[PDB]
This record gives C-alpha cells, structure tokens and sequence, in this order.
C-alpha cells in the first residue's frame, strides 16, 4: 500500500472528520431561512416579539416546521456590500406602518425602499412578504386629517376600505417580475395567530415549488 | 492528565483475570490506546492496541488469541481481558494520537501488577556506563532493518525510567518533546543512531530505551543503565 | 427472417449507448445527493442489464434452433426475467415517490432519506429474485416442428392449466397493478397541481403548466404501446388452437422487440429532459 | 404454437 | 472662516498636484519596452478539495507551505493537508457569516470574522488535544472585512464604519486606531518588515499608514468605483489594486502616483482578489466572469487564464516558497494549481 | 465642527505636502531591476522538474 501505520491512521481520522461533515449538512439542509427587512418604527420588533452585534437570529418551530429569520437593521452600512449574502433564503418579511402616513413623509421612503428590494438582482424568484400595521391608530387618524395630503390625486371617498385597497394597489403598482415572483400582502391582527399562519402556508408553495423542481416535471 | 490501572494479584495457572484503565483530564475519544509489558528483571514489550473509533485491532503473536481488548468512550474506560495464563509482569497503559506533526506515546500509566503461581531486532551493546555530573554522555542504539521511510521520516524513539518511576518520553521520529530541557539531542543514520546529552545532571540517572514504530510488532531494546 | 434479425442488432446497440452514456454523467459529473439520483441509477442499470440478454435471442431467429447448450438457455431465462421485474418495479417506486414528494410536502419529510431509498433497492432487488422462482425451477431445451431445438419453457405434465395459470400469474403482477398505481398517482399530482395560487393566473404559467401534462400522459401512452400486444397476443395463444404459419411466426418476433423498446426510451423521458441532467451534462461534455 | 418468447 | 480653510484646501491640492506633475518624467512602458515577453502560461489542477457544503469566502495558507485553513458559509472551518488531501482538524463557529480568516506565523493560532463584528482566537496546540476558543475582540461598530497577525500577541484587522485598529491579544484592548478614510474598508496587506501597511476603501482612494507612531503618510487616488483588493510588492516598494470598474493599477510609494493599469475592452465585471508571485512578475487576479486571469507586472499583456469553477471566484492566495497556488469559488470547491 | 474638520484636513495636507519625492524613472528602474536577480527561483515563471515538484502524483 506503501504507506504506514502513522498514515493509515491519518487515513482513518480523516475519514471520520468527513463522516460528521456530511451528517452536519443533511441535518442542516431542512430548515426554513427568511429575511426581515423594514424601516425605523415600522412594527418589525412587534412581529418579532409576537412571533415567539450587527446582527440578531431568531430562531422557533410551528406545526412540525423549523424557522429561522435575520434582522439587519443596526448595519447602518452600505448595503450592496452584503446584500448579496442572504441569496437563496425562502422569502422576504417586509413591513410596512400605516399611521406613518401624516409625517419628506416616510411613505414615500418606505415606497423607494420597496422598490428597490423589489426589482433586485439578486430576487429575481424570491417571494416577498407585504405587511400593514398599525390598523387601528391609522382609522382613529383617518377621521382627523385626510389621506389626501400624501397622495393629491387620490379622490376616493374618506373610507377605511378604499383608502386601504388605494395604498396596496400602489405598492403592487411598483413591481416588475410578474411572472417569477408573488406578493402577498396582510394585515397585522395585534391579539391574533395569523400572521403565523399566514406565512406558513405561503411557504408551503414554495416548498412545492422546489420540489417539483427537484423531480425533474418542471 | 491522569491514567490509573488496577487489577493485578495472584492468580492460579489456568486462570483468567480482567485489567482496567480510566482515562481523565483529555478527550479520549479522540486517542488510541496501547498495552506495554515489562518483566520483573527485563525490558518493555508490547501486547496490544486498540484505534480511535474502534476500527482496529492488533495483537502480539506470543498472545495471540488468549486476549481481549475493547473500549468504552462514553465512559472514558480501557479493558484487557486475558484467558488461560501461564504472564508475571508489569502491566502499562500508553495514549497515542496519529495526524500530521502529532507525538504519539507521550504519556504513559503508572501500572499494576499480575503474579502467577520476521521482526526487526533492536540491541543495545552498551550497559551499566560509569558516568559524573557535568561530563557529556553518548548512548548508541542497533536496528536489523531501517528505519527510513519512502515519505522522509525515521521512527525511532527514546524514552527514561527513573527507578521506582514510569517510562517518560523524550525524543520523537528520532525531535524534542514538549517539558524536556534542550540538553538533550538526537542525530542517528539509516541503520545507526546516537543519543547525546550535553552536561550530565542527577536527575539523569536511569535506564534509557529506544524503540521503533516502523510497522507492527513494535520491539524494544534492551536496557542502558547509567550510574554515578 | 433476414430483415427482422436486421431490427434485433439495431435495437441493442441504441439501448447500450442510452443506458450507459447515463450512468457515466451521474457517475462523476453528478452525485448521489438527491433520492432522485439514486432512483434513476437503479433504473438505469436494470435497462442495461435487460438489454444486454438480446443477441441470442437474434440467433435463434435468424437460425431455426438454439446453438447453445441447456445452461446458457437457462441462465438467460432467469436474468432476463429478473431484469423485466426489476426495471417495472423500480419506475413503480419512482412513480410513487413523485406523488409523496409532490403531494404531502410536510408529513413526507420526515420518511425521506437516503438510507430509506438505498434499503428500497435491495428490497426490489430481492422481490423480483423471490418472484422469478418458477422460471428457474422449469426451464430448458424442446424440440420443435421444422426438425430443430428452441429454448423455452416446459412444465410438469404439460398440461394446459400450467400454462393459463402461468400467463394470469405473470399477467397480474406485469401490466395491472402497476399501471393502475402510476395512473393514480399522475392524477392525484395533475389535480393536486392546478390548485396551486403560486404556480397558475399568467399566460405563462399555464404555459409551463401544459408541459407536466404532455409530459404525463407521454409517460403513460408509451409503457401501454409498447407492452400490450405482447400480453394480448400470448392470452389469445394459450385459449385457442392456431395453425402454424410463417406470418404468425413473424408477426410473434415481431411483438417481442416491442418489449424491448421501451428500454430505450427511459433514458430519454427521465434523464434527457430533466432540467437538472441537463445542467450536469455539459459540465463533463 | 407460440409461448414465452419462441414460436415451436 | 470656512471660505477661507476651503481656499486653502484648494491651494494645497493645486499644489500637490503641481509636485506630482514635475516628479513625472518618464512612462513605465517605455522603461520595460524593447523586452521579450513572457510567453504563454498554461497550468493545471493538481488536488480538489471537498468537503464544504456553501459558498467560500476566504482562504490562508501556513508559513510552512504545506497547511491551510478556509472558511465558508456553512459554519465551519477546515485545515487541511495539502500533500495528502487529509483533513487535520475541523472547527465549528458560534457565527455562520464570516468574510475572512488568518493563520499565525508561529502556526499556533487561527482567526476569523464577519457580520458578527467580532474577532475570534483559536488555540490549535493543547494538552488536551482539541481545539478551543481563546481570546475574542469587540470594538468595532461594522463588520471586519479583513485581518492579519504580526505575532503571538499582536493583530491588526479592517471594518466597515472605515476605521482599522491595533489589538495587543493578552489584555484583549486597542491599542492604536487608524482614522481617515470616508467610505467603508475593504482590505488590508502587511509589508514584509512588518512596519507599514496600506488600505483601500470605497472611496476610491488608498493610504499609507505607520504602526508604531499612528498617523496616515500618503494618498493614493485614480479609481472610479469601489476597490476591492490590494496586495504589497515582495521588496515592499508597490502595490496593486483591485476595483469595480474592470481594471487595475499599479502604485509606487517614493514616487507617489500610478504606474501602470491594467484593463481589456471585452471584459466588464468586476475584480474580487488579486495576488503576487514570488518574484513580483507574475500579477494574478479573480474576476467576476467565473474565471482567473495572469497579468504581467512589468507589461499589459494577458499570461494565462484558469477556468475551472462554474461560479464567482472569491479568494486565491500563493505559498511563501512560490510552489502552488489556491483559489477558492462560490462552487464550494478549492483547487491547487502547479 | 466643522472648523475643526476642516482645520484638521488643512493640517493633514500640510504634513502630507512635506513628503520629498524622488523621480519616476529610478523607481521603475528599480522595481525592473529587483525582478532580474530572482528570475530564477520563481518555480512558476518555469516548470520544476517533476522528482522534485511535490504535486506531482
């Protein structure tokens, strides 16, 4: 074999090192990542909190499915620097408040942010996530102060419905990928478990999705 | 880092007996572990070895199938199980790791003891060498067969039993081990090797052996005493 | 019986550049990470293996008898029946293994791993070589009309009931069960699929969705094509008398290369057209 | 007649 | 008062300008005209390591030149044999992204980094025969991006919110930071005496920095984008960059302006690393194409191409006696070169 | 504030002004001639022989 005891032994180590390596990676492969992204007091340590350094992982389980999900809101650097990192995660939480209409205004911010996320490179068939809050301070202010003043050419009438169903519309106005991506929009229910739900069964699409892909029918 | 050993006592002929090790203080998992031998007046040999992961076994021809070895890693334990003794002796446990640049045999047990009512040759022609402190000392030990390899190393090593004590290693593949003072080196050929300490101190006063892990069975000199 | 001993050597040599072109890819360009891979390997070694027992056969027709001894009949009955079981069996599982995978995403997880599917091969290995017994048992030479030998199958007694129970046995366990399990299963994916929000509403994603469907029933209609004559023919055969003609002899070497031809379409439904293979390819070609 | 695979 | 410091910022950039312009006298391709080309340089791989299950990131080879350690996605990082493709110990990270990793000189010791903003010590030599953790650095505000031993007890790393620091490893404190640069730091080198060393940023500039005193020497501009990549010279006297916008360029600190650049018109993305030879003639660079181009140092020419990965080329690096070289991928695979 | 800044970058630029410079064509001479002296130990400029090269096989 021309080799020695000392190098057989090596040999052995070696192959016991790569025996873990591999049990490591199977057992890694399963898990669920997502990404959370928003902007500043736009309810995400809500959803956080709720939902059981630079960067923090959450990690919990639901209804035999292992979750894992990263916020990188105290980066504060720039950001297609390390952007590209988190390619290849299930789906993309992005939030949205509602009441930060009336203070330019961060609705338009928010709507930039949205867009350039949306249209990204690296996202060409990721699934993004679209969540509403702050529901109810945002009916309580609708009575006061009109929504007109961030969209002038907005004439529906001063209606919960309308003005809810005019802003979503206008945020799906903003995508350009039709065809590889769906975008789910929510709103968030403060005493409920559906925000859970909801992203659970979004998922199990994807899921399919990948599958079908890995069989070879797609 | 500690290794204890018991058992041992008298035992009839054709008899068997069970010797035990526990390991402390190191990963033991990630050691084998060997089996040395020394009679009542002469040299060291070798009797088993047991491989990390329990993948293999080897044994001494003159016991060949009459004893057992095994290991329990959960808890950290050695076994040597021997059948049908004839065996008067003293009996050591010996912690050896195998990688690149690794130093196997660095740690020896103390040991216990057991009373009962084709191979390459290692000699040493030199015995009971009159020494004084301060004088250099040097100690030559021969091989049947050599002990270099296609790959570049030589594997002899050296080791010292202070009397009433255990064998200690000092010299590797023929390189210094860690805790040892620079006073000792090693220079040797392909055939024929030397051992050289550079001022002579009281605490060298012992026996010295040299032994080779070229390949399985593993053979020790004979002894080298030292007085004063 | 020139032309048709012409149609037997054409069929072989496509079967073993099919087969063994696959192999090689999977081999060292892939791996077998995916259950995918380690079903597809199986599949492809049995169609190998089943190709590999078809030029004796061409000997036989292109002489009037067998030119070899008892034990080569013998052998060769027992592999190419072990091979036929096989390689039905095993684009059984995988068709089954679609529909766990595509149709309970979550509860299938949890039973599905490599170790499951690698215990799965040797235990259809081991069915197919349980359920091959009686043609290793009864086999040999027989003399036939036209003053020569042919390497056939005898039975105790001869007798009729040996025969008909043979042709149901080999009946029901060969053409029902499995089609009847693949066609379930393709329906419940096709039903399962078009109810998928993420995966229908464009123009496009009805496109795509088209392919699975042309796909499927491509996979169905050619198992059916290519081994029904041969059952029907052999059924009508064991029930009435038939004089012998020559058009019958050739119309009956005719039905069995059939059989063989659908070994050499696996390679082009499975691994030819998948997305993946095809990625793998060109990374060693 | 015809069975198996072979015409007799 | 601000007019006033503006206009005298101005005057002294005019200045400096004017001094750099009379310094220019004569072209670096005139100097080295009229000499025979290296000719073709082809290579081929000679090991393949396996064994990561993500995307690699950086890679270091030891003083010894025959161990390595490389790091990836997936949490862990390996050292491995070269001669024999033996893995000699795997490490488990508490922080799955890292960017880069080090061995020390003595090769006692590993390192390692990332989003985390932390930098972590690794014994490699026990009694006990494992490895453990030992020391772990916490004073920037970003995420490092690059870091390297000077000794036993001396490291110096780079971060993103554009500021570098000096570490001493037994008290766990900094010692000196290095404050200049406006945009975010992307890689640092070491100089051979260990007595300087230089950074690129974002900016599009590079500055030359001293240890013991503190305080920035020089300034280096001509970049349009991001530099990605820098490297020393082995006689200490240059160094080379690396940038968004498809090309290279050559520095020299005594006259302190670019030499030579190095670009071709098919070529459009972006560089990720770039590396010397042993004798400084050879100029190797990874490209965001999937491949690995060989630059002449003293022409600009194309020496070679290594295409054998089928993603992004992250890393490659050269042994200290000049024997082999690694380079990693986005494949998760590292190959060896000869 | 901002006076201190930009009192701070007057002071960095004069300090980096005192820099004395040498010209170009030494420096590149130089840098060719350090190149010529170790041409022949560069194992990759020119292939080892293959009993010595270690990734031989």
């Amino acid at each position: 074999c021309t080799l020695s005891a000392e190098d057989k032994a090596a040999v052995e180590r070696s192959k016991m090192i790569d025996r873990n390596l591999r049990e490591d990676g199977e057992k890694a492969a399963k898990e669920v990542k997502l990404l959370l992204l928003g902007a500043g007091e736009s309810g995400k340590n809500t959803i956080v909190k709720q939902m059981k350094t630079g960067i923090v992982e959450t990690h919990f389980t639901f209804k035999d499915l292992y979750f894992k999900m990263f916020d990188v809101g105290a980066q504060r650097s720039e950001r297609k620097k390390w952007i590209h990192c988190f390619e290849g995660v299930t789906a993309i939480i992005f939030c949205v408040a509602l009441s930060d209409y009336d203070l330019m205004n961060r609705m338009h911010a928010s709507m930039k942010l949205f867009d350039s996320i949306c249209n990204n490179k690296w996202f060409t068939e990721t699934s993004i996530i679209l969540f509403l809050n702050k529901k109810d301070l945002f009916e309580e202010k609708i009575k006061r102060s009109p929504l007109t003043i961030c969209y002038p050419e907005y004439t529906g009438s001063n209606t919960y419905e309308e003005a809810a169903a005019y802003i979503q519309c206008q945020f799906e106005d903003l995508n350009r990928r039709k065809d590889t991506k769906e975008i789910y929009t929510h709103f968030t229910c403060s005493t409920d478990t559906k925000n859970v739900q909801f992203v659970f069964d979004a998922v199990t699409d994807v899921i399919i999705k990948n599958n079908l892909k890995e069989c070879g029918l797609y | 880092v500690q290794l204890v050993e018991s058992g041992g006592g008298l035992v009839q002929p054709g008899g068997s007996r069970k010797l035990s090790c526990s390991a402390s203080g190191f990963a033991f998992s990630s050691f084998g572990m060997h089996w040395v031998r020394q009679a009542p007046e002469k040299g060291l040999e070798w009797v088993a070895y047991i491989s990390s992961g329990s993948g293999t076994i080897y044994y001494a021809d003159t016991v060949k199938g009459r004893f057992t070895i095994s290991r329990d890693d959960p808890k950290n334990t050695l076994f040597l199980q021997m059948t049908s003794l004839r065996d008067t002796a003293m009996y050591y446990c010996v912690r050896s790791i195998y990688y690149y640049g690794s130093s196997p045999f660095d740690f020896w047990g103390q040991g216990t003891t057991l009373t009962v009512s084709s191979d390459i040759v290692m000699t040493q022609a030199t015995s009971s060498v009159p020494v004084t402190p301060g004088e250099s000392v040097s100690i030559s030990c021969r091989s049947s067969k050599s002990l270099l390899h296609s790959n570049g190393n030589t594997y002899l090593y050296w080791f010292l039993q202070r009397p009433g004590q255990s064998p200690q290693l000092l010299i590797y593949r023929m390189n210094l081990a860690s805790g040892v003072p620079d006073r000792f080196s090693g220079s040797g050929s392909g055939t024929a090797f030397t051992l050289t300490i550079s001022r002579l101190e009281a605490e060298d006063v012992g026996v010295y052996y040299c032994m080779q892990h070229l390949e399985y069975p593993l053979t020790f000199g004979a002894g080298t005493k030292l007085e004063l | 019986n020139a032309v048709l001993t012409f149609i037997y050597f054409v069929v072989c040599i496509i079967g073993l550049c099919g087969n063994t072109l696959v192999i090689y890819v999977i081999l060292r360009y892939a791996k077998m990470k995916t259950i995918t891979n380690i079903y597809i390997l199986n599949l492809a070694i049995a169609d190998e293996l089943f190709m590999l027992g078809l030029p004796f056969l061409a000997m036989q027709v292109a002489l009037v008898h067998w030119p070899f001894g008892k034990a080569i009949c013998r052998v060769v009955m027992t592999v190419d029946g072990i091979n036929q079981f096989t390689s039905i069996f095993c684009l059984t599982v995988m068709s089954i293994d679609r529909y766990l995978a595509v149709v309970h995403p979550i509860k299938s997880a949890k039973w599905r791993r490599p170790r499951t599917a690698k215990m799965i091969t040797m235990a259809v290995w081991g069915v197919s070589l349980l359920v091959i017994l009686p043609i290793m048992i009864y086999a040999g030479l027989r003399s036939n009309q036209w003053g020569r030998s042919s390497c056939t199958i005898n039975w105790p007694g001869e007798s009729g009931a040996w025969y008909t129970g043979f042709i149901i046995y080999t009946f029901i366990l060969g053409f029902l069960v499995p089609l009847t399990i693949i066609c379930l299963c393709y329906l419940f994916i096709i039903i399962k699929v078009k109810s998928v929000r993420l995966l229908s509403g464009s123009r496009e994603k009805d496109r795509n969705l088209r392919k699975v469907t042309r796909m499927v029933s491509i996979v169905v209609a050619v198992f059916i094509f290519c081994w029904l004559p041969f059952y029907i023919f052999n059924v009508s055969s064991v029930s009435m008398a038939i004089s012998p003609t020559p058009a019958l002899k050739g119309m009956f070497d005719f039905v069995v290369v059939l059989t063989y031809a659908n070994s050499c379409a696996n390679p082009i439904l499975y691994a030819f057209l998948s997305d993946n293979f095809k990625k793998s390819f060109q990374n060693v070609l | 007649x015809c069975f198996x695979k072979t015409c007799x | 008062e601000l007019d006033q410091l503006r206009q005298e910022a101005e005057q002294l950039k005019n200045q400096i300008r004017d001094a750099r312009k009379a310094c220019a006298d004569a072209t670096l391709s005139q100097i080295t005209n009229n000499i025979d080309p290296v000719g073709r340089i082809q290579m081929r791989t000679r090991r393949t390591l396996r064994g990561h299950l993500a995307k690699i990131y950086a890679m270091h080879w030891g003083t010894d030149s025959r161990l390595l350690v490389s790091a990836s996605q997936d949490g862990k990082l390996i050292i491995w044999d070269s001669y024999t493709t033996n893995k000699v110990h795997a490490i488990p990270l508490r922080s799955s992204w890292v960017m880069t990793c080090a061995y020390a000189p003595s090769g006692n010791y590993v390192a390692c980094g990332g989003l985390d903003n932390i930098c972590s010590i690794y014994n490699l030599k026990t009694r006990e025969g494992n490895v453990r953790v030992s020391r772990e650095l916490a004073g920037h505000t970003g995420y490092l991006s690059c870091c390297r031993f000077l000794d036993d007890n001396q490291i110096v790393t780079s971060s993103g919110d554009t500021t570098c620091a000096l570490w001493d490893i037994e008290t766990g404190q900094q010692t000196t930071t290095f404050t200049g640069h406006t945009g975010d730091v992307m890689s640092l080198s070491l100089a051979p005496d260990t007595r300087l060393f230089v950074s690129g940023a974002c900016d599009a500039s590079a500055k030359l920095w001293d240890v013991r005193e503190g305080m920035c020497r020089q300034t280096f501009t001509g970049h349009e984008s991001d530099i990605n990549a820098i490297c020393f010279f082995p006689n200490g006297n240059a160094f080379a960059t690396g940038s968004d916008d498809a090309t290279c360029r050559l520095f020299d600190l005594r006259a302190d302006q670019e030499l030579m650049t190095y670009s071709h018109d098919n070529i459009i993305c972006g560089i990720t690393s770039v590396s010397f030879s042993k004798s400084g003639r050879l100029l190797l660079a990874g490209y965001d194409d999937f491949n690995c181009n060989v630059w002449d140092a003293l022409k600009a020419d194309r020496a070679g191409v290594l295409a054998g990965h089928d993603n992004r080329v992250s890393c490659l690096g050269v042994t200290d006696d000049g024997m082999a070289v690694a380079t990693g991928s986005w494949d998760s695979f590292l190959k060896i070169w000869n | 504030a901002s006076i201190a800044q930009a009192r701070k970058l007057v002071e960095q630029l004069k300090m980096e002004a005192n820099i004395d410079r040498i010209k170009v064509s030494k420096a590149a001479a130089d840098l060719m001639a350090y190149c010529e002296a170790h041409a022949k130990e560069d194992p990759l400029l020119t292939p080892v022989p293959a009993s010595e090269n270690p990734f031989r096989e």
